[PDB]
DNA sequence: CTGGAGAATCCCGGTGCCGAGGCCGCTCAATTGGTCGTAGACAGCTCTAGCACCGCTTAAACGCACGTACGCGCTGTCCCCCGCGTTTT
């Protein structure tokens, strides 16, 4: 026939063949389903875009054209869902959300 | 030496969301860093459940439930759809 | 004379300086600082350090090396449940 | 007469500066020798990677940073504005870290 | 239906006593009642997720153990 | 009459060597089933599961109290107040 | 001939063969060294007794001849290194170490 | 059917330290639960350990090393010797 | 309201530059077409346990009085840490 990538077949972008190998060497089970490498791989696309779209948003708010960890730091930590997700993740060079305590504000 | 990573696919998705935005390399490494993590956390979680029910093969039933276990709230809700849509698309295709 | 021995007082741990400490605190959002903090901080930071460093070194020998790698310490961090992104 | 700012206005300005800044606040040369100091009590004569040498600081700071803001929470609840070690230790105990 | 209130004040006060509390406010009781729901709701949500995926309609503690660990509170004593 | 604060110490002394539950099971049991109703309908519980739940909950609650008590004491008090909980709830980072 | 159990020939108590099976069904890796099940077992008894005699001492101190969950709690929580290990760990019918802070006591 | 645990091996050891001390079932369940964990905690890391050096077979060294990862200080020094002795006793005969 | 006044900050246009990003060969991993063994969900049977309720009695809740101790608002007072300009480091 004609070679057609599974990612194309799912209409996805992430390399499922890579992971099905990786799942295969990942020793998570001695056998592995076929749609599982697929099933995860799309959701993989979801979160990256989800973060990437946020990464784009903050990137615009300082009027830059290229995304940086500070943007990444800001985006996820500005997202309560992502921040709850990545609470045990610390970001390299990401910095901190600017936030001064109310009582430190001068009378 | 050869090193395989995820930059190109991430680069493709970015141009899906922001077709004009650029990107650094360090942040790309972060993305590579991040993907592998969630890659790992799901899979072992996926593994041990199959252990909990004493099964030997991991399918989407396994994958989806842990995604519900791993992703909180709306992401889990929305991403399951993202998983659900692709799977049927693959089986149909 | 007798100047070859006039400065032997490094004793590294103060190398984390008060200006930095306050600079650190200022990024954190503290407005005013006790003076005993500086020393107390030195304790907290160090006691932090080895525990990973121990764990970080703990890897190294097992793979029979002599040069600590970032990836090595990368795993060192994960074990206590504070993960980092960005060094592969 | 000299134009001295009211004490604290400078600090709030400082607090602003670093919270937009993202760089390290700890000098590299003092920093790594600290680690090179530390390694001796586990194994003699190792050889450090700068990436590793770098990677230490981020955890080093990020850890201590989160400490600070919690410690800042203490005096506020303790109705202060100046931090005491009793605050610092308290959080670590609340962090369950003693 | 107000089963949260079924956790009485002495039920609250006993716990703080075993917690070592000498003197208690009155607003403490409602604060506790709301928060404890959060502990319970989070667990039971995830706990049943096991039961559903395990294709049962009956809640084993073995699920419960699985979850509480998955939250990070490891527990000994109820099978495994 | 005993002066206020004496029975409490005896109460505190009493319970720390006491070990069994301090929450009524049926008020415990009923509340569990109500809460579980909100995610899926028509469940069925093993007494172990509910009991296993109960051990977690009290064990949960008591530790927070100690943290809260520490908060209260640090404010130079002997009377806990909800903000102490919230300050405590914040620092552990589940807030 | 006459077989001799592996645990015996190491001078131990725990069934190493079970573990060897559990190891092989535990899918930690495709292959298992020969001395590994032994090594892991050796610690197992150690820790196992290491606590038990602690619980025995407490059971002696409460003057009961049988060890209970409360004994399990007290010794573990009274020894610091174990407590660090068992920090996220709850003992059913375990309880609390007795403790009242100094200022709480009357003067 | 037949489900297996560790209480018997516990109880010999009990009689090795306290030859005349009883133990409750609520306690015995606790030990069965407790031992199962401690197995698991190391068991994973050593498995992970093998992956870290791209090696492909678990040995006692990894277990040895893995124990060094968990157990605190002075206790680690004890068991590692005991781990050292037993295999030595095993390997000798 | 309004700032003398200094100082601080943001914004506007130039500069330099090197890294993000497409281009360019190349190989081995991902895709296709074959087999065969087993996993595992699914009907059938089993039966355990889960639920439902009663009824009764007593601990345990519950709804009150009372009294005082502690929470808190407030105010001088004192001293340690805050701004700053050189002098080291």
């Amino acid at each position: 026939a004609k070679a057609k990538t599974r990612s194309s077949r799912a209409g996805l972008q992430f390399p499922v063949g890579r992971v099905h190998r990786l799942l295969r060497k990942g020793n998570y089970a001695e056998r592995v389903g076929a749609g599982a490498p697929v099933y995860l791989a799309a959701v993989l696309e979801y979160l990256t875009a989800e973060i990437l779209e946020l990464a784009g948003n903050a990137a615009r708010d300082n009027k830059k054209t290229r995304i940086i960890p500070r943007h990444l730091q800001l985006a996820v930590r500005n997202d309560e869902e992502l921040n709850k997700l990545l609470g045990r993740v610390t970001i390299a060079q990401g910095g901190v959300l600017p936030n001064i305590q109310s009582v430190l504000l001068p009378k | 030496s050869r090193k395989e990573s995820y930059a190109i696919y991430v680069y493709k998705v970015l141009k899906q969301v922001h077709p004009d935005t650029g990107i650094s390399s360090k942040a790309m490494s972060i993305m590579n860093s991040f993907v592998n993590d969630v890659f790992e956390r799901i899979a072992g979680e996926a593994s041990r459940l199959a252990h909990y029910n004493k099964r030997s093969t991991i399918t989407s039933r396994e994958i989806q439930t842990a995604v519900r276990l791993l992703l909180p709230g709306e992401l889990a809700k929305h991403a399951v759809s993202e998983g659900t849509k692709a799977v049927t698309k693959y089986t149909s295709a | 004379g007798a100047k070859r021995h006039r400065k032997v007082l490094r004793d590294n741990i103060q190398g984390i300086t008060k200006p930095a400490i306050r600079r650190l605190a200022r990024r954190g959002g503290v407005k005013r600082i006790s003076g005993l903090i500086y020393e107390e901080t030195r304790g907290v930071l160090k006691v932090f350090l080895e525990n990973v460093i121990r764990d970080a070194v703990t890897y190294t020998e097992h793979a029979k090396r002599k040069t600590v790698t970032a990836m090595d310490v990368v795993y060192a961090l994960k074990r206590q449940g504070r993960t980092l992104y960005g060094f592969g | 007469k000299p134009h001295r700012y009211r004490p604290g206005t400078v600090a709030l300005r400082e607090i602003r500066r670093y919270q937009k800044s993202t760089e390290l606040l700890i000098r590299k040369l003092p920093f790594q020798r600290l680690v090179r100091e530390i390694a001796q009590d586990f194994k003699t004569d190792l050889r450090f990677q700068s990436s590793a040498v770098m990677a230490l600081q981020e955890a080093s700071e990020a850890y201590l940073v989160a400490l600070f803001e919690d410690t800042n929470l203490c005096a506020i609840h303790a109705k202060r504005v100046t931090i005491m070690p009793k605050d610092i230790q308290l959080a670590r105990r609340i962090r369950g870290e003693r």
